[PDB]
C-alpha cells in the first residue's frame, strides 16, 4: 500500500491545505511526518520550478525521493502546486483526479469569497476532497 | 445583457470613488478588483479554450490570451499585440475598443484613468498567475493600450529559455 | 631561517635530477599491472600532464579484467588529476569521475574511496560552476557510510548543495539538524557548534517557525542548561499555542518555557 498524503503549495509558495490518504496508524510519527512533507513540499516547489520550466504540460511524474517516500507533483495555470507522497506510485488515475479536483478549486475559484492563496475553510471542498480520495486513493 | 453589467460595474466603480479621495488610487482599487476577477477568469478560460493546454513562450500565451479574454468578456479580441524591440520587458496590447466606453464614460477632465485599469488589472492578474509577472497600464496612447512591463526576472528566464 | 630555504632550493633542483632518474625507471617499467600503477601515481607525484592519458588508458583498459578495481577507480581519478592540467578536461571525463563513484563505491566497501573520488568531483566541479551534480552525488552519498560521518558529510554536501545558488536551503536546512543530534553525539565541539547556528540562522533567513518550534525546543534543552533562554522564550512566543494548533505535549512544552522565561524574568527582576 501507499500512503498517500496530498497538499497544497500557494502562489506565493506558503502552504495552504492537505488531506491525508493513507491507512490508519502512526498518527502521532504521522504529524512529523507531517511537518516531512511540508519541508518536501517547499522541496518540490524549488525543484518542479525548473522541471517546468523544462516542459508546458500539467502532470510531472514525480521528483524527489527519500528512500520510502515518492514525491507526485502537479503544476496548474493557477501555478499552485498539488503534491502527493506516496510508498508506491498511482499516477494513472491521478493525472484526471488531479485534473477534476483541479475542476473543483476552480469551483471554488468563482467564490470570490475564497482568493488568493486564501487557506480552504469551505466544507464543500473538504467533502468532495474525502469522497475522492476514497475514491481512488485513499482505497 | 449589456445595460446590467455596465450599470452595475459602473457602481463599483462610483462606490469606490465615494470611498476614495483622489484620482490615482481611485485607479488603484480598479487595478485591484480587475485583479480579483482575472484571478479566477485565467484558469476557467484555461479548460475551456486551451485546452487545459500551458504556454511557457511568453508570445503565445500573451496572443493566446488576448485572443479568449476579450472573446469571451467582449467578444472582440483585442486588435494587436506588439513587442516593442527597445525594451523586452516593455511590450503592448492595443485594444481600440474601449471597454470603459462601452458604457460611455465620465469626462476625463476632473479624471485621467478608468475601467481601462479595471481590465488591465485584470491583465496583470492573469499574467502574474500565468507564471509571468507584469506590470500592466491602462494608456490612452492610439486609443486604449495597455502597456506590460515584464519583471526582469521574467523576461530573462524568457531570453534564456529563448537560447535555442 | 635562511639555511632553510638555501637547501630547499638546492635539493629542489637536485630532485629534477632525481625525478629523471625517476623517469628513467619507469622507463624500464614500461619494458606488471602493480607495477604500471606504481609507475602512474609516482609520476602524478610531479604530475605527467598526457603519460596521465596513457596511463588512464592502459589501466581501464587491463583492470577491466582483475577485478580488484582499486586500480582502475585510481586510474580515473588520476585521469580527473590530469583533466587538471587539461584545458579541455574533456568534461564529459567528469561523468567518468560521476561514474567513477556509483559503480566503484559497489566494487568495494572501503567508503574512503567513495569520500575522496567524490570530494574530488566536488572540487574539478567547483572548477566548472556547475555544482548541481555534485551536489546531487554527494547528497546521495551522506545518507549512508555512518550515523557520524552521515552528518558531517550531510552539512559538507548541504552547503555545497548551497554553493550553486543560495535559496532553496530547505532540505539543507532539515537533513543538517537531523544530523545536528549526530553532531551532538559524535562530533568535536567546534563543528558541531557551526552546525547548530548555522543551521538555525538558514532557519530564520527564510522563517518557516513550524518545525523551528521543535528544533527550538531543542535549543532550549541546550538553553535550559547551557545557550540563552530568551531565544526558545520569544521562539513559542510566536508560535503563540491558539491558532497555530499546538499539542498536548505542546502545551506543556510552552509550560516549560513560561518556566524558563520565569528564570530570566527573575534573574531580570
Amino acid at each position: 500500500m501507499s500512503t498517500y498524503y496530498f497538499v497544497i503549495v500557494g502562489q506565493n509558495d506558503n502552504p495552504i491545505y492537505e488531506k491525508e490518504f493513507s491507512t490508519v496508524n502512526k498518527e502521532l510519527r504521522k504529524e512529523d511526518h507531517r511537518h516531512l512533507t511540508q519541508f518536501i513540499a517547499h522541496a518540490a516547489l524549488d525543484l518542479v520550478d525548473e522541471h517546468k520550466w523544462k516542459t508546458a504540460n500539467m502532470q510531472l511524474k514525480s521528483i524527489d525521493r527519500f528512500n520510502q517516500w515518492f514525491v507526485s507533483a502537479f503544476i496548474t495555470a493557477s501555478q499552485i502546486r498539488f503534491i502527493i507522497v506516496h510508498d508506491n506510485k498511482n499516477d494513472e488515475g491521478i493525472k484526471n483526479f488531479f485534473n477534476e479536483m483541479y475542476d473543483t478549486y476552480i469551483k471554488n475559484s468563482m467564490n470570490a469569497f475564497y482568493r488568493i492563496n486564501t487557506p480552504i475553510k469551505s466544507p464543500m471542498f473538504e467533502k468532495k476532497s474525502e469522497i475522492f480520495g476514497r475514491k481512488y486513493l485513499l482505497s | 445583457s449589456q445595460s446590467i453589467v455596465a450599470l452595475l460595474f459602473s457602481e463599483i466603480v462610483q462606490y469606490s470613488q465615494s470611498r476614495v479621495f483622489t484620482v490615482p488610487e481611485l485607479q488603484t482599487r480598479l487595478h485591484d478588483l480587475g485583479q480579483d476577477v482575472g484571478t479566477r477568469i485565467i484558469d476557467l478560460y484555461f479548460v475551456r479554450e486551451r485546452s487545459s493546454k500551458r504556454e511557457t513562450k511568453l508570445t503565445q500565451m500573451l496572443l493566446f490570451v488576448k485572443t479568449t479574454v476579450w472573446k469571451n468578456l467582449f467578444g472582440k479580441e483585442a486588435e494587436k499585440l506588439e513587442h516593442a524591440n527597445d525594451d523586452e520587458r516593455t511590450y503592448y496590447i492595443i485594444e481600440k475598443e474601449p471597454l470603459v466606453n462601452t458604457f460611455i464614460s465620465v469626462p476625463k477632465d476632473k479624471g485621467s484613468l478608468n475601467c481601462a485599469n479595471f481590465t488591465a488589472g485584470i491583465v496583470e492578474a492573469v499574467l502574474t498567475n500565468c507564471g509571468f509577472p507584469c506590470k500592466v497600464t491602462a494608456h490612452w496612447h492610439k486609443g486604449t493600450t495597455y502597456m506590460v512591463k515584464f519583471e526582469d526576472f521574467v523576461i530573462a528566464r524568457d531570453k534564456q529559455m529563448e537560447e535555442k | 631561517d635562511n639555511l632553510r630555504h638555501f637547501v630547499q632550493d638546492y635539493a629542489v633542483r637536485a630532485l629534477i635530477p632525481y625525478i629523471e632518474h625517476l623517469v628513467a625507471i619507469l622507463a624500464e617499467g614500461v619494458t606488471a599491472e602493480l607495477q604500471t600503477r606504481k609507475l602512474g601515481d609516482l609520476y602524478f607525484m610531479f604530475g605527467h600532464y598526457n603519460l596521465a592519458f596513457q596511463s588512464y588508458h592502459q589501466a581501464k583498459r587491463d583492470f577491466n579484467a582483475d577485478s580488484a578495481w582499486q586500480y582502475y577507480a585510481g586510474a580515473l581519478e588520476m585521469a580527473a588529476l590530469s583533466a587538471f592540467m587539461l584545458g579541455t578536461a574533456q568534461r564529459k571525463t567528469y561523468d567518468y569521475m560521476e561514474d567513477a563513484i556509483v559503480c566503484y563505491l559497489t566494487v568495494c566497501k572501503l567508503q574512503q574511496f567513495a569520500t575522496r573520488a567524490t570530494l574530488l568531483s566536488m572540487e574539478c566541479l567547483k572548477t566548472a560552476r556547475l555544482y548541481s551534480e555534485v551536489a546531487k552525488q554527494l547528497i546521495r552519498m551522506t545518507n549512508e557510510e555512518s550515523d557520524l560521518r552521515s552528518a558531517l558529510l550531510l552539512e559538507q554536501a548541504a552547503y555545497c548543495f548551497l554553493v550553486t545558488q543560495p535559496p532553496m536551503h530547505r532540505k539543507y536546512a532539515f537533513h543538517i539538524v537531523l544530523a545536528g543530534n549526530r553532531y551532538s553525539r559524535a562530533g568535536q565541539r567546534k563543528h558541531a557548534y557551526r552546525c547548530y547556528r548555522q543551521a538555525y540562522q538558514v532557519f530564520q533567513k527564510r522563517e518557516w517557525s513550524l518545525a523551528e518550534d521543535h528544533i527550538q525546543y531543542t535549543v532550549a534543552k541546550q538553553a535550559y542548561m547551557l545557550k540563552q533562554l530568551e531565544e526558545a522564550s520569544r521562539s513559542f512566543a510566536h508560535l503563540l499555542r491558539p491558532g497555530s494548533l499546538q499539542s498536548a505535549q505542546q502545551q506543556t512544552s510552552f509550560l516549560k518555557e513560561y518556566i524558563q522565561t520565569q528564570n530570566e524574568l527573575v534573574k531580570r527582576s
